[PDB]
RNA sequence: GAGAGG
DNA sequence: CGATCCTCTCGAT
């Protein structure tokens, strides 16, 4: 039956649904998304403003290279791990120039990105895409 | 351990709200000798107000979180003699899932929630590789808890073997004590995961002077294989 | 194989119980500043060196 | 002990009970302040028979009343006499001590002093029980008897 | 542990081990054999490191 | 990472018979211990050599290059 | 001890003597309010305590699901649904002795043979 | 959220068990000498004896607790309104001076602004009543090794303190190069190789090292076996 | 042995009513405890003894 | 400086 | 002003 109690050996069903759904590192990547997706936004809201430059919306690119003498493009861990490059993202942020009048978009730098987190290439890689992309499965 | 979870972090401000629309006292309009049987409320260590008939606050306050309509990371605890509901929303609370045990039929008399057919939809899922561990936990079978709420709580370690009845014995079987205790809200999901990475490569560690787990487990991180494909 | 020693079969090690393989790598750049002053990636000979 | 006269098992009792630090705090279960200002009529209905003796063979309204524990006073080698007559020995003519008999159901002492005087008591209570060695030597917390 | 009630004195309660090495130890058994097996090696780690000063 | 030639402990060829225990257990979906004994890997030495072993190279063929 | 409050200030009262009638009466210092004491009693200190012992004996104490539960019968009520606890004074020399709440009555009682109660 | 300001209130019992006449004091912060605990309660404006009692007991019966409550009362007699009980911490200015702890300095959470002072005298209450309850050997002493009672902080929590910092240290590069315009250009690199190092380094305390941030967060991974 | 095992079985349950009798009887207020020493301190004294004769 | 070994 | 010995490896300034 359906409703009948489960025994000792049904635990781990529930023990792969877990797991399946949060792999083995989640408070790594919880920690993590949870800083680019609300804390990031909200330390660019808290002092920010001047005497008037205000900070609006932030946004996280995905990683990418700055190429000396050379065009921006998708940096994967596979080469950053070879080259000796810092997988980041770049950070962008909405900067109003309000000037007084009675009273009486800009690049803020390179935030690093966690492997396998939202930002990362490899969040929504396939199994074909992975090899392809020379990272371990 | 294996399951464990960090705490990432809510806005309490909701919480506050709603307590002070389901009942709860401001401070500010307390008077002790006229409110004597109240119990004080705490959102992060910050004491609120109170509450008469905390038992219905904290019914209410489960059942949502239990649905989702509370975030299932945050912590709720009701100490009954002390008179205190204490509730924690903050980040870095180490907590664990565990099976929820309620009445069924019959007000005594427990049982978990998940039945064998959870466990067949879990497993339909799993051949399909639908079911997954979020239906577990926002149709309230599953629910995770931190040290603070474990406090409150009486948990089984087997469904079986901790819950059917009572009314021969294999001599090589390991001896275990017996209900003893039948007030269960909980039940440990498999107890193999108070244990971590290392210490779940051990071979009956339940059969090992415990230092020696320890020492496996140094040596474990030393072993040669293939440490990864690539 | 007393105190901990242990008597490992020869035979059995030919036929590749036990054996690995190891990597090292090892890693240089052609320096760090200089405008003008590079160093270089080449075979050195002579040249008062 | 004395090379006797150390197979002695009372005798080692005897020595422990003379060396173990007791002070009047170990033997109390609770001090009281009452107002009882007939000092020969009073107004506590057990303290009646007390009252009728200690007469043969001025005071203070004041009424600092003492209950003591009867197995203590038991593991301790101490009789009320004992313990009232220490009492007696600290302030000698500056307070006036009556105490219950060894037998009397409850174990009590009740004491008095020989304007501003609702303090004075307060601060004697503390005197007697933290400052006051019944029988013992200082230093010496706890002592047993061993085969 | 919270597998047991409020003001319990007994001997699985409080740490007895009535399984061997054979038989196997139980999930309550193993982390109170586990909390004896750490106090072990937290004083090894010490009476090295304190004796080698005395030595000294 | 491939089959090995060879049983560690006493000698016996078992690199022959990996892809024939494949199809034991896929194509005549036989049990691990009938098709080891079919293959004729009558002791335990020859037993764990072939139902212990991983083929990552078959993970290791996945790379592109 | 059980003291009281200037009905006007709410601030403590603190005793004073007649001598001429030989009686008790409590004085406010915030104003002229004086009342009589009930009770000669003016402090009591207490070093053998059995205060706090039964404590934390509310309604909801036995829906605590990590109390644990007796099989002994309320001697007011004939009950045998009771919650049980030692005493929750927290010092050394305490007893082990058990404190039952009928979860029937509210009734409280004791596993001692020795000492009664008057709770 | 919002700074981290750091002050420890300690509400301490003075005089030992056998000792007569107990005091409670508590410390404030940037106050020389230690509060007396009614002296506090009056310059939140909960001035009558029973009221500051009624902050701190719970229950009416509780003699033993308010028995503990009486030096208190008496030490803090001489002071009988909010006025003088604020002018006691810490001309006029000094009213103020004194006013501000209590809204800024003491207990800021619960609150850092004006009009709260029931919840703060509420909670200082609560803390009283929570050190009364031990020292009348009613509760233990609190277990400072409760796993409940611990947070572990993870790289979120981590990067948010750098981020925080670093972002400051931009917003003030910003100002100044908006005041010497007396008569584009934002420095990327602060936060780019700040973070870096951080990651790069065990040291989480911006290029200082002082601070013992550096202890081994950010540790080279290991890759021996795939457990590992 | 079977009947070894047996004898160690019923050699741990009598030492586990040792610990019954000493707790029932700690909690009827019967247990005096000698001098010098805690009703707690007597009680948790007793009951390791009982628990390491039962091992031994 | 951290990670480790006896 | 003390806070085992010796041994290794690593990364970074
Ligand atoms: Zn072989
Ligand atoms: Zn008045
Ligand atoms: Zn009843």
């Amino acid at each position: 039956d359906e409703s009948a109690p489960i025994t000792a050996e049904d635990s781990w069903a529930v023990i792969s649904a877990f797991f399946r759904e949060k792999g083995l590192v989640s408070q790594q990547l919880d920690s993590f998304n949870q800083f680019v997706d609300y804390t990031l936004q909200d330390i660019i809201c808290e002092d920010s403003t001047l005497i008037e430059i205000s900070f609006g919306k932030i946004y996280v690119t995905k990683p990418m290279v700055n190429e000396s003498d050379g065009v921006t493009h998708a940096l994967y861990p596979q080469e950053a791990r070879l080259r000796n490059l810092t997988y980041s993202s770049g950070l962008f942020v909405d900067v109003k120039k309000r000037t007084y009048e009675a009273i009486d978009k800009v690049f803020i730098g390179r935030l690093p990105i966690m492997l396998r987190s939202k930002n990362c290439y490899l969040s929504e890689a396939t199994e074909s895409d992975l090899y392809k992309l020379k990272e371990c499965p | 351990s294996l399951m464990s979870c960090i705490s990432v972090g809510t806005d309490p401000m909701p919480i506050i709200t709603f307590l002070s629309e389901w009942g709860m006292e401001p401070l500010e309009d307390y008077v002790p000798h006229q409110s004597p049987d109240a119990t004080r409320v705490f959102v992060n260590g910050v004491w609120h107000g109170v509450h008469r008939n905390p038992a219905r606050l904290m019914e209410t306050l489960r059942t949502l979180r239990r649905k989702g309509d509370i975030n299932p990371e945050v912590s709720m605890i009701r100490d009954i003699r002390e008179k205190e509901l204490k509730i924690f929303t903050d980040a870095g609370r180490v907590y664990r899932p565990l099976f929820i045990v309620e009445d069924d039929e019959s007000l005594g008399h427990k049982e978990l929630k998940v039945r064998k057919g959870h466990i067949a939809k879990l497993m339909a899922t799993e051949y399909q590789d639908e079911y997954t561990w979020s239906s577990l936990l926002n149709e309230g079978l599953v629910e995770y808890i931190d040290a603070e709420e474990e406090e409150s709580i009486l948990i089984a370690m087997q469904p079986e073997d901790l819950e059917p009845a009572e009314a021969d014995v294999d001599p090589a079987k390991r001896i275990r004590v017996s209900h003893h205790a039948t007030t269960f809200t909980h039940c440990e999901i498999h107890p193999s995961m108070i244990l971590g990475v290392a210490a779940s490569i051990i071979p009956f560690p339940d059969h090992n002077q415990s230092p020696r787990n320890t020492y496996q487990s140094a040596m474990g991180k030393q072993a040669m294989g293939v440490f990864l494909t690539n | 194989n007393q105190e901990d020693s242990m008597i490992m079969n020869q035979s059995s090690i030919d036929r590749g119980l036990f054996r690995s393989l190891f990597f090292r790598s090892y890693m240089d750049q052609e320096k760090k500043y200089g405008m003008s002053i590079t160093e270089t990636f080449e075979k050195p000979q002579r040249t008062n060196t | 002990l004395e090379p006797g006269h150390a197979a002695d098992q009372e005798q080692a009792k005897l020595i422990r009970s003379a060396i173990e630090h007791t002070t009047l705090k170990s033997v109390t279960i609770a001090s009281e302040i009452y107002y009882d200002p007939d000092p020969r009529s009073t107004v506590i209905p057990e303290d009646e028979e007390i009252i009728q003796l200690h007469f043969s063979l001025q005071q203070s309204p004041w009424l600092l009343r003492l209950e003591l524990d009867r197995a203590a006073m038991n593991d301790k080698d101490l009789t009320m006499g004992q313990v009232g007559e220490r009492i007696k020995q600290t302030f000698k003519n500056d307070l006036f001590v009556i105490w219950s008999e060894d037998n009397d159901e409850k174990l009590i002492i009740r004491c008095r002093v020989v304007a501003e005087e609702d303090h004075m008591l307060k601060k004697i209570e503390n005197t007697m029980l933290e400052n006051i060695t019944l029988r013992g030597v200082e230093n010496i917390e706890r002592v047993v008897m061993m085969k | 542990l919270p597998h047991f009630s409020k003001d319990d004195y007994s001997p699985e309660s409080k740490g007895f081990v009535e399984n061997s090495y054979l038989r196997g130890l139980t999930p309550q058994e193993f982390f109170f054999h586990a909390m004896g097996g750490r106090e072990g090696l937290i004083d090894t780690a010490v009476k090295t490191a304190e004796t080698g000063y005395i030595q000294r | 990472m491939i089959v090995p030639v060879r049983c560690f402990s006493c000698g016996k060829v078992v690199g022959d018979k990996w892809e024939s225990y494949l199809n034991l257990l896929q194509e005549d979906e036989l049990d691990e211990g009938t098709a080891l004994s079919r293959l004729g890997l009558k002791r335990y030495c020859c037993r764990r050599m072939i139902l212990t072993h991983v083929d990552l190279i078959e993970k290791f063929l996945r790379y592109n290059p | 001890t059980t003291f009281r409050f200037c009905r006007d200030c709410n601030n403590m009262l603190y005793p004073r003597e007649d001598k001429e009638n030989n009686r008790l009466l409590f004085e406010c210092r915030t104003c002229s309010y004086v009342e009589e004491a009930g009770s000669p009693l003016v402090y009591r200190h207490e070093l053998i305590t059995n205060i706090g012992e039964t404590a934390g004996v509310v309604q909801d104490i036995g829906s605590d699901p990590t109390l644990p539960r007796s099989d002994r019968e309320c001697p007011k009520c004939h009950s045998r649904e009771n919650v049980f606890f030692q005493s929750q004074q927290r010092r050394k020399d305490t007893s082990m002795v058990l404190f039952f709440v009928c979860l029937s009555c509210s009734h409280i009682f004791t596993s001692d043979q020795k000492n009664k109660r008057t709770q | 959220k919002g700074s981290r300001f750091i002050s420890t209130l300690q509400v301490k019992l003075y005089g030992r068990e056998g000792s007569s006449a107990r005091t409670i004091k508590a410390t404030l912060p940037y106050i020389k000498q230690d509060i007396p605990i009614v002296i506090i309660f009056r310059a939140l404006g909960i001035i009558p004896d029973g009221e500051i009692l009624e902050h701190i007991c719970y229950d009416v019966n509780d003699w033993q607790m308010l028995e503990m409550l009486k030096p208190c009362v008496e030490d803090g007699f001489v002071i009988q309104d909010r006025e003088t009980a604020l002018d006691f911490i810490g001309k006029e200015k000094r009213i103020q001076y004194a006013k501000d702890i209590l809204q800024k300095e003491f207990l800021p959470h619960i609150t850092q602004l004006e009009g709260f002072e029931s919840r703060k005298a509420f909670f200082l209450g609560y803390m009283i009543n929570r050190l009364l309850l031990c020292a009348l050997d009613r509760k233990d002493q609190d277990d400072r090794d409760h796993f409940g009672k611990k947070r572990l902080d993870l790289a979120g929590p981590l990067l948010a303190q750098l981020f925080k910092t670093l972002f400051k240290k931009l917003t003030k590069d910003i100002f100044r190069y908006m005041q010497r315009t007396v008569e584009l250009a934002i420095n990327a690199k602060t936060i780019t190789s700040g973070l870096k190092y951080a990651l790069a380094t065990g040291n989480w305390g911006e290029q200082k090292k002082a601070m013992s941030s550096r202890a081994g967060v950010s540790q080279v991974l290991n890759r021996y076996t795939y457990s590992s | 042995d079977g009947p070894t095992m047996r004898e160690i079985t019923e050699t741990i349950a009598e030492a586990k009513k040792k610990v019954l009798d000493v707790t029932k009887e700690a909690q009827a207020n019967l247990l005096t405890a000698k001098h010098g020493m805690t009703l707690r301190e007597s009680f948790e004294d007793n009951v390791v003894r009982f628990l390491n004769e039962a091992r031994d």
